[PDB]
């Protein structure tokens, strides 16, 4: 927490605490953890209350959007107008290097559905809903163990833990989409339509589910806010820089010793982060190409930014990419990138929806694009051409599918376009 | 209703029509991405007496007319505005005309009958307009009704005429018969 240097989180201060599941992770354990402690106080000191210890906790929202939890909770209206309130918890985890929300689901199912009864009074929502990913059939076989658990000691519904409020917690399903993680296509596909985004202008907050006032959430948000109220907005705050106070999950994957899911504070180095938990890159620190820092969506960092880079919002900001989820992923220098970049572009193309022109055109053309140079096919103009084309689909599209599939092509073009050169000139040359 | 779903753009309004307007809810996005495509996903033929108003919803000719196809192109048309008799509604209309031949019938704005929809019935009716014809005075004979000039009609209706009286003449007018 010091504010020199920010690192080596101690187990005393980690939150997920059964996320690799040596323990019992249903509910005899749940509360030999300290889980559902003294949840009564916590809901009885009213909705207020818990907005402004969120609000000083400083804890912003894990997911991608970064956007703080406080002020998105009490966007939510005070009073009824004769329209109900809900939470959707967002558990649906599609995106292309995360795999942090499973463990939550799978080994810390009590901690969610308590967080979510934290929320929802928080919020003033009589029901809730955690969407879960279709294929997590096990984890949703979990989640639901624990909602039935919760219900059978009357931890939920009315008069729920004791206090006097009332909340009902139910657990949905998809069928397999990535676009089904977004706030407006999530409430679609919950109604029972295609998972669709919806307009922003008209806002979840003021129209939602079934036309009613929602808000949709990470579960790895609602998991840790409880413990926020328990521990304290100080400890929470401690540990990070200012404005980026909090602990967060990283997901480390790729060509690394060890891939590792791990619990650490933000704003650790990411070569600390990968020397240390991931025991360091195959091969060294020195075989290094590149490093993807925030999942697929997020461009992509070279080694010799990845060298000075700390992991946070802001500063990966600077740095011209972004910490939409913790979800590092690291390349050798035997890696092709094109190859990956590649495989991402097709990923995208795979999962949009087609509902808006630029986006159900645009990424299949930068997957064609994409495979003509990853064999050397195209020209060297081709790049600049695939430049203007994801500047063209950044910010005419509905939802930011568009950005997520602009963004990394832009990132190879920007810190790699020698090797591209490199691949063009030489299958020309031979 | 030609289809050549090639040539869709991915805008929802036959979809949004079929629903809305319509409300025979037959046509949805089927699919997702760039292969997403828009029709029954069962073969089902569209029921609606309204189905004809999608071709005019479509901007990009996916959806076409098939009574009117190949037929002509929208330059060599004189447009004429006229009414519909098809029903009691009158429908306000616009005749689109090549030579003698009527070639398309398309609705026109007016909020107050008709906001911008026609029924299939006056749209398609056209061609009905060229068979059957009556282009020449018949006059009875022991051969059957056979060709007369105007005097020769006229004439066998004075006849006829004198001999009735009062009552005995009798009027039924038709469902297209005009005011004057
Ligand atoms: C294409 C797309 C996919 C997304 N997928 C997810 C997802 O799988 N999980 C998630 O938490 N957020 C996802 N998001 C971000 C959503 O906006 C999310 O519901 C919202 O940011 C959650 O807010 P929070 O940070 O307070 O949790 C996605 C966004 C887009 C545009
Ligand atoms: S950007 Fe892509 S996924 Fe998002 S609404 Fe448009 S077509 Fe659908
Ligand atoms: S109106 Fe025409 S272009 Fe639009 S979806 Fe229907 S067929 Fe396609």
């Amino acid at each position: 927490p010091e504010k020199t240097t920010f690192g080596g989180l101690r187990d005393q201060d980690r939150i997920f605490t059964n996320i690799y599941g040596r323990h019992d992770p249903y509910i005899k354990g749940a509360e030999a953890r300290g889980d559902w402690y003294m949840t009564k106080d916590l809901v009885g000191k009213g909705r207020d209350w818990i907005i402004d210890q969120i609000k000083k906790s400083g804890l912003r929202g894990r997911g991608g959007a970064g956007f703080a939890s406080g002020l998105k909770w009490s966007f939510m209206p005070k009073v009824s107008d004769g329209r109900p309130s809900y939470l959707v918890v967002n558990g649906d985890e599609s995106e292309p290097g995360t795999c942090k929300d499973r463990e939550i689901m799978r080994h810390e199912p009590h901690k969610l559905v308590e967080g979510c009864l934290v929320a929802g009074t928080a919020m003033g929502a009589r029901a809730g809903y955690i969407y879960i990913r279709g294929e997590f059939v096990n984890e949703r076989k979990a989640v639901e163990r624990a909602v039935a658990e919760a219900y059978a000691k009357g931890y939920l519904g009315k008069n729920a833990c004791g206090s006097g409020v009332d909340f009902d917690l139910f657990v949905h399903y998809g069928a397999g989409a990535y676009i089904c993680g977004e706030e407006t296509a999530l409430i679609e596909s919950l109604e029972g339509k295609q998972g669709k985004p919806r307009l922003k202008p008209p806002f979840p907050a003021g129209m939602g589910l079934y036309g009613c006032p929602t808000t949709v959430t990470n579960v790895e948000t609602v998991a840790v806010s409880p413990t926020i109220l328990r521990r304290g907005p100080e400890w929470f705050s401690s540990f990070g820089r200012k404005n980026n106070a909090g602990t967060k999950l990283f997901a480390i994957s790729g060509h690394v010793n060890r891939p590792v899911t791990v619990e650490e504070e933000m704003s650790i180095p990411l070569r600390e982060l990968i020397e240390r938990h991931a025991g360091g890159v195959r091969g060294g620190w020195d075989n290094l190409l590149a490093i993807i820092p925030g999942g697929s969506s997020v461009p992509l960092l070279p080694k010799k930014m990845c060298d000075d880079v700390i992991m946070d919002f802001d500063a990966l900001r600077t740095a011209q990419s972004g910490l939409g989820t913790a979800a590092v992923i690291v390349m050798n220098k035997d890696t092709d990138v094109i190859d990956a970049i590649a495989r991402l572009s097709y990923f995208y193309k795979h999962e949009s929806c087609g509902q808006c022109t630029p986006c159900r055109e645009g990424t299949g053309w930068l997957y064609d694009i994409m495979s003509r140079m990853r064999k050397g096919d195209a020209r060297l103009e081709e790049i600049d051409m695939l430049w203007e084309i994801t500047k063209q689909i950044e910010g005419h599209t509905i939802c930011a599918l568009g950005d997520a599939a602009a963004w990394p092509v832009q990132g190879l073009i920007r810190h790699f376009r020698s090797e591209m050169e490199d691949r063009i000139k030489n299958a020309d040359q031979q | 209703i030609k289809t050549s779903m090639n040539r869709c753009i991915h805008c929802t309004r036959c979809v949004r029509f079929t629903h809305e307007v319509a409300g025979t809810s037959e046509l949805g996005i089927t699919g997702r991405g760039r292969d997403s495509e828009v029709g029954t996903y069962i073969e089902k033929l569209h029921s609606s007496e309204l189905s004809g108003n999608v071709i005019d919803l479509c901007p990009v000719g996916a959806l076409l007319s098939k009574p009117y196809a190949f037929t002509a192109r929208s330059w060599e048309l004189k447009g004429t505005e006229t009414i519909d008799v098809s029903d009691a509604l009158g429908s306000n209309i616009k005749v689109d005309c090549r030579g003698t031949e009527v070639m398309r019938i398309t609705p026109r704005l007016n909020d107050a009958i008709n906001e911008e929809w026609l029924s299939d019935k006056g749209r398609f009716q056209y061609d009905g307009l060229k068979r059957q014809r009556l282009n020449t005075p018949l006059v009875k004979g022991a051969k059957g009704l056979e060709n007369a000039t105007w005097s020769a009609a006229f004439d066998a209706i004075r006849t006829a005429i004198a001999g009735a009286k009062g009552n005995e003449l009798k009027a039924i007018a038709g469902k297209l018969a005009d005011a004057e």
